């Protein structure tokens, strides 16, 4: 048995890599986690032997720690590998970007003496740069999971483009709810206000999953965030609050000045 | 719907054709008026009538 | 005429998106910037009408500011669009990640009233997560261009994975050289030492471009960077120097604590 | 020959898996020479090719 984890990108059918599609086609079995039923039908036509990982999520308003969902997901994948199947895990976007299931499965597979690798895919971050026409290298880039930013001490660089992932569940500590509340978002606004003014324009971004769909690119003041309509697939972009300023300290060590810059 | 979307997402010729004239292309692939309306209004939930894998 | 900028990823042939490949195949003309001659041959077989942007780089030890190189690249692309050609720009990796040529061409094309868009691709960063088995969401991620980190004021969060791109030309202020000097790297080491010990293990990473090639994953102490062997495609990964600390201020506002964390 | 092989290997997950099982066998079967094979096994990319890739700057 063996394992290969691939990503399908965000867009239907077209955003998967040539080689990754090939892996799905030749697999003995595929474990999937895709955005919608259109992608699910696409996958099944490519390879009929599919197990949908969606089933391991809380069903019927049940209370279930996502930690347990992920564990059950990993175990299902490993059961196929241990059985001797050439196993492919097909996750939307990049299989190892803000996704613990693939990394976990690969680690466990290697430990039990199985071949396991991960193939990179196109993530929501990659879609954002393209859709917004922003280069992460322009003034730098930082990414944080929203709740982690709240729970732990992170210090952002306000000259960079800052991304807060999973903004829709920002502050949801139990890991049992599918969305947070406005009061939690308000606490985030107050936290961010350390670096960013209340009137600072931020962007709620949602990459399209269908080819006939337009991305969501809603600009609004940071203050209005708690009233905004957020979805699980929402990412919050916080543009720079300050322009780049010369680092005279290091310039001096280099024995040069701003005017010497090419 | 499903067959159309899958083709459109994969085929750059059809994609450029679509962008040129969405309604003409959609009608040419047999989409109903209500399906076309859903697209043009951007009502994705209606099209499905006709994701967190980590924590902090 | 129209413009579509696509990426081909890092790996030969297999790492391009299905739709992006289709765009190349149906293009009137293609302007390329690919890693090697294997990739160049691959492209020419997909579409014979190819102009190599590589020609706009300084030739024969000439002194040329890279800003001029990029301007000439953009002008070549736009000339084809202005002529009425259905134009595609094929850059390696992601066309809009630490790459100004695509963004610039799209901006200028729109201003002249032409259709222009960018399709996301698999970047070196995307390859890094997979090859090193690191989830950027684990403790967050930050990216900076090495020289910009030196010339301007940037403050890294030492709890996150930090990436310095274009490490090979770190501190080369003229934009006319293809590499920097060990004295320049030593200055960067002293700068980084504000947050990172000299014995802090860092990683020089190079994603493979060929299917028979293993990636470069060289671990060494930060102190030794100035003596290391760097290539233009080298990226420096600096793992966290500190673990995540609790944000009691926010936790209290949320009315919870570490023990209530799901 | 060499180029054709690499292009196919990069795209075809079946061949890739075959290659991973037995590199030398697959390479020899696709007509690669002993020198080419040696280069692959020693990871000498330079010999296999027997260009600048910077597309941005940090001067603002
Ligand atoms: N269509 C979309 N548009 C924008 N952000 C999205 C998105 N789908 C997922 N995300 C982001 O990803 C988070 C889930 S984590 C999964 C991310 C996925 N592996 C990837 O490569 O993108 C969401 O909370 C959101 O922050
Ligand atoms: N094969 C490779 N492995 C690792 N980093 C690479 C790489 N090729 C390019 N890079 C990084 O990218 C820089 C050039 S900027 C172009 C990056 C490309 N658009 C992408 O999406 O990756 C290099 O200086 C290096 O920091
Ligand atoms: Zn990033």
């Amino acid at each position: 048995g063996s394992l290969v984890c691939v990503g399908t990108g965000l867009q239907l059918a077209g955003q998967i890599s040539v080689l990754s599609r090939s892996y799905i086609e030749h697999a003995d079995i595929v474990f999937s986690l895709l955005p919608d039923g259109f992608s699910q039908r696409w996958l099944t036509k490519l390879n009929p032997n599919v197990i949908n990982l969606q089933q391991f999520y809380a069903q019927n308003g049940e209370v279930k720690n996502r930690r347990d969902t992920y564990e059950q997901m990993v175990n299902a994948i490993l059961d196929a590998v241990r059985a001797g199947k050439k196993t492919v895990c097909a996750l939307y976007g990049h299989p190892g970007v803000f996704a613990c299931v693939s990394h976990m499965a690969i680690t466990r597979a290697k430990a039990e003496g199985f071949s396991a690798k991960m193939e990179p895919g196109i993530s929501a971050e990659a879609c954002l740069w393209a859709d917004l026409g922003i280069d992460p290298g322009n003034s730098g880039h930082q990414s944080f999971e929203a709740s982690q930013f709240m729970f732990f001490n992170h210090v952002p660089d306000p000259t960079t483009h800052l991304l807060l992932w999973q903004i829709a569940i920002a502050g949801e500590h139990t890991l049992t709810q599918f969305h947070t509340s406005s009061d939690r978002l308000q606490i985030l606004v107050e936290q961010l206000n350390q670096w960013y003014p209340l009137d600072h324009e931020v962007v709620i971004y949602e990459a399209a999953n269908l080819p006939i769909q337009a991305p969501r690119i809603e600009r609004l003041p940071l203050a209005n965030l708690p009233q905004a309509h957020l979805m699980p697939i929402s990412t919050l972009l916080i543009p720079p609050a300050k322009k780049l300023e010369y680092n005279y300290a290091i310039l001096a060590k280099l024995g040069i000045g701003p005017e010497d810059l090419g | 719907l499903s067959d159309f979307f899958t083709q459109l997402g994969q085929d750059a010729q059809l994609m450029e054709d679509y962008k040129q004239n969405p309604e003409a292309v959609m009608r040419a692939h047999g989409l109903t008026d209500e399906q076309i309306n859903a697209v043009m209004t951007g009502d994705m939930e209606k099209l499905k009538t006709l994701l967190v894998i980590s924590h902090g």
